[PDB]
RNA sequence: GAGGCGUCGAAGCCCGGCCUCCGGGUCGGGUGGAGCCGUCCAUGAGACACCGCCCACUCCCCGCUGUGUGGCUAACCCCC
RNA sequence: CACAGGUCCCAGCUAGCCCGAAAGGGUUUGUACUGGGGCCGACGCCUGCCCAGUGCCGGUAUGUGAAGCCCGGGUACAAC
RNA sequence: AGGGGGAACGCGGGGAAUUGAAACAUCUUAGUACCCGCAGGAAAAGAAAGCAAAAGCGAUGCCGUGAGUAGGGGCGAC
RNA sequence: GGGGCGGUAGCUCAGCCUGGGAGAGCACCGGACUGAAGAUCCGGGUGUCGGGGGUUCAAAUCCCCCCCGCCCCACCA
């Protein structure tokens, strides 16, 4: 769960290991913005298909672990492959 | 005539949802060309060549209908204006001839969009509007 | 589900439960044709007769026009009366005039809402409303509820009581009486309770007993589902 | 103000102009209005100090404790360079008749001395930028000395609405505040705020001179 | 920024309104008639020395603008 | 099942309630002694106790509560 | 000067559902069936605030082609 | 994940904009009082006040980082 809050790890960027430090991503609102948002004015009277939310759970105990590691050699995040479930992280000194 | 949309039947049919709407089901037929059919019916043989809106009083609208008398040899003989012996004329404003009528019709458009309106609206089964 | 309900036929206009008008010869109006103002009008009790269509005591009245038209009956009543009307009309029972022209504390009968159509409250045989309270602004009357209306004072009425009464509901006694009774106005009767009528008939019961639903229903509810207590603000007299 | 009004806007060599019969030469105040001014980041924060192209007219007292070979370099610039006694002298009582607190402006240190500068003379010279804070600088003999010699103005951020550098007291022509002027601002807009009009209002103004807002 | 302001009339004396944590400041009348100040720097933070803009609670004339409410009828509408 | 009898409920008539696509219409040649809706079922003796839940009704300080409107940011305008 | 009729076709409005999706509601059936008014021997469109291969063209129908291509759509069927 | 409100002495909290070592009642303990039954007095303190840091002159609450409870909202970016 603990991780610390800087730790050496491998930037692709700069093609080296170096420190990252740590912060949760970080995910946009709606209401504009996108291309399936326009797919949400076809609601006028679309009541079965796709913009009717299809409503239904069952919606997951878990999620996986989601966290920027974010390079200080140029200030540019990445997001990578991770498997670690978590129910209770906690971001702690390092 | 009265402001507004059409006021439509209400169904006794067991339908599916989405077809109930009544106010959320809309015309394409223009109010404008309405006024005309109420005065060409009221007065059997005077013909409707055209009509405008005089204003309106926010309650309700008033178009003023122009009529012509279809026998009458003055309008005839001038050939400023002379359209009204041929049979066709006759029969003008239900089919949509008139200035009302090929507003709300979309022969508006003539340029981009004129795909299902062309040549006429029922010359492509309905797609028109 | 369920059809059209008994009151719901009622509006449609269906024969059942339409009052027949032909066996009827009702209605009073004092004459609205020369307005609530003037006296140039009086006319002589002409007969006592009763109405069938109200199956109440009613007044026939001659008019000096020349017009035979219905005033409602006062107690005490003999033919050969006059009746005037007009503001100089004096004040005796029987007699009309503006609220105005009339003293407070008098028993008073068939008092305008509007100002010139001849009466719209206490039209009612035996029953009477009393003039409390009286200002030139508006005249307070206390009708037959209990409830204090105001009236503008250009409005007519007229002095006595109401003949009759306890002739408009007295006991029914057995079925073929009261049978007598609706012919003479409209009421569905024979109709028999909800509770064991189906719930496609109606919206309470079932085949055994057992209600379905609540009484008290609410008042923003459609129309279909005023059955019950129909806009009740409470029920029941009992812990 | 004496004259004119703090909302119409005028340049900056005509918001100067020398006309006093006082006693006192006019003083000059530059006082800024700030939009989205905050205290956690520090570049919405105004707590620097800016070197004026002809100074403020009058200097600053620098008291330096230096130590190895950057005390004899303070010492070519122009300055005596103080002992480490004075630091006993303040700290120990609270007198007066002597005390020579309430008296600087800033102070430089080498890097030992700075723990006990900040605890002794942040007791008496306090809040309105009297003490010595590491902000500004008062660390280096090299570049600290040049600058407080050329006559750098001081500034300190009051959190709403406002932040107000006064430049110095008239002792030059009339354009060389205007230059003054110039470069007050270029400090503060160089600094990156939020949104439009960073610097809300400008205003110039003085003791018997034109009182106006400038454009900024 | 340790000085600034005035004989166009000022402290300091005598009262009125005055608020308040009675701390002390504001303020209209007049006697007056030419000083009172800060420096020292006590004070965690310094000067009604003087010059600027401001932050608390809050109050008021004037300019702009909504809504709420009462009168009017000219629209419009319900009654006969 | 009806039933006479009993109870509870709402409404001052430019009403309540309800019918109609609309124009309009029923109750109503009615006016609270009215007429509309449920519940129970002559007559005699009675109808205990509970509003925690569910329903109805009135009120609602405080909280919350849409679009319209307003303000600030954005946009050379607009989305936002 | 008119009602009304006329084999279908034409113009303008009003406008379903079984079915498909192995069910089912958007979608699909379909602008179909069905209904109302109305003209002719064709009807209607029709002499440019057009096109947009930026180049070339200058009223309008229809047939072949462009093509099951662009695009729409539980991005599923269509 | 977004917003708001309350967690403070053993308990429930007051002041939170009204700032400091600083609160209040009620349990609980001690004392009168009483043959008994019974009623009423008189004392006592337990939280810089949920945690940790900063601005401030002396801030619990302001700022920055939050644990716990409750109400209204939220997977595939």
């Amino acid at each position: 769960m603990k991780y610390p809050k800087q730790i050496r790890t491998y930037c692709p960027f700069c093609k080296k290991h170096t420190i990252h430090k740590v912060e949760r991503v970080k995910k946009r609102p709606r209401s504009e913005l996108s291309a399936g948002q326009r797919r949400f004015r076809r609601i006028l009277k679309g009541y079965g298909g796709f913009p009717r939310p299809k409503p239904e759970g069952r919606e997951k105990p878990v999620k996986k672990l989601d966290l920027r590691f974010r390079c200080t050699e140029c200030g540019k995040a990445h997001t990578r492959g991770r498997g670690f479930r978590v129910k209770k992280f906690e971001l702690v000194e390092g | 005539v009265r402001k507004g949309g059409r006021k439509r039947p209400r169904w006794k049919g067991g339908r599916k949802p989405s077809k109930m709407g009544q106010v959320k089901y809309s015309p394409k037929k223009s109010l404008q060309w309405i006024a005309e059919e109420k005065a060409a019916r009221k007065f059997p043989n005077l013909e409707v060549l055209n009509s405008y809106w005089v204003g309106e009083d926010g309650m309700y609208k008033w178009f003023e209908v122009i009529m012509v008398d279809p026998h009458h040899p003055v309008i005839k003989s001038d050939p400023k204006i002379a359209w009204i012996a041929l049979k066709h004329h006759k029969g003008r404003v239900f089919r949509g001839l008139t200035s009302a009528g090929k507003k709300g019709r979309g022969l508006r458009n003539k340029g981009k969009g004129a795909e299902k309106v062309r040549p006429s609206i029922r010359a492509n089964e309905g797609k028109g509007k | 589900m369920g059809k059209s309900l008994i009151q719901q036929r009622r509006g449609k206009g269906s024969p059942t439960f339409k009052s027949p008008s032909h066996r009827f010869r009702g209605a009073v109006k004092y004459i609205p044709l020369n307005y609530t103002q003037e006296k140039t009008l009086r006319g002589v009790v002409e007969e006592i007769m009763h109405d069938p269509g109200r199956t109440a005591p009613v007044a026939r009245v001659k008019f000096e026009n020349g017009i035979e038209k219905l005033i409602i009956a006062p107690e005490g009543l003999l033919v050969g009366q006059e009746i005037y009307i007009g503001p100089d009309a004096p004040i005796a029972v029987g007699n009309t005039l503006p609220l105005a022209k009339i003293p407070e504390g008098t028993y008073v009968y068939n008092i305008e809402g509007i100002p010139g159509d001849g009466g719209k409250y206490v039209r009612a045989g035996g029953t009477y409303a009393l003039v409390v309270s009286r200002e030139p602004d508006k005249v307070i009357v206390q009708l037959p509820s209990g409830e204090l209306k105001a009236f503008n004072p250009m409005c007519r009425a007229t002095i006595g009581v109401v003949a009759g009464g306890g002739r408009l509901e007295k006991p029914l006694v057995k079925a073929g009486k009261a049978y007598y009774k609706y012919k003479a106005r409209n009421k569905f009767w024979p109709t028999p309770r909800g509770v064991k009528m189906n719930a496609v008939n109606h919206p309470f019961g079932g085949k055994e007993h057992h209600p379905g639903k609540p009484t008290t229903t609410s008042r923003r509810a459609p129309p279909g589902r005023k059955v019950g207590h129909i806009a009740a603000r409470r029920t029941g007299r009992r812990k | 103000m004496p004259f004119d009004r703090q909302k119409i806007v005028k340049a900056v060599k005509e918001a100067k102009a020398r006309a006093k019969p006082r006693n006192f030469t006019q003083s000059v105040e530059v006082a800024v209005n700030l939009k989205d001014i905050d205290l956690k980041r520090p570049e919405n924060r105004f707590k620097l100090e800016v070197v004026l192209p002809h100074g403020r007219g009058k200097d600053v007292k620098i008291a330096v404790i230096a130590d190895g070979a950057v005390a004899e370099a303070a010492r070519k610039l122009g300055l005596d360079v103080i002992s480490s006694a004075e630091l006993e002298e303040i700290a120990s009582s609270p007198r007066q008749a002597r005390k020579l607190a309430k008296k600087y402006d800033f102070f430089i240190a080498e890097a030992p001395l700075m723990p006990k500068i900040g605890r002794y003379l942040g007791r008496y010279l306090g809040p309105r930028n009297k003490m010595p804070v590491v902000v500004p600088p008062t660390l280096t003999d090299l570049t600290p000395i040049v600058e407080k010699l050329k006559k750098t103005v001081r500034i300190q951020l009051k959190n709403n609405p406002v932040v107000h550098a006064p430049v110095g007291t008239e002792k030059m022509s009339d354009e060389e505040i205007a230059e003054n002027i110039e470069a007050v601002l270029n400090a503060i807009i160089g600094k990156l705020e939020r949104g439009e009009s960073q610097v809300k209002s400008v205003y110039v103004k003085t003791t018997m001179g034109p009182a106006v807002k400038i454009e900024g």
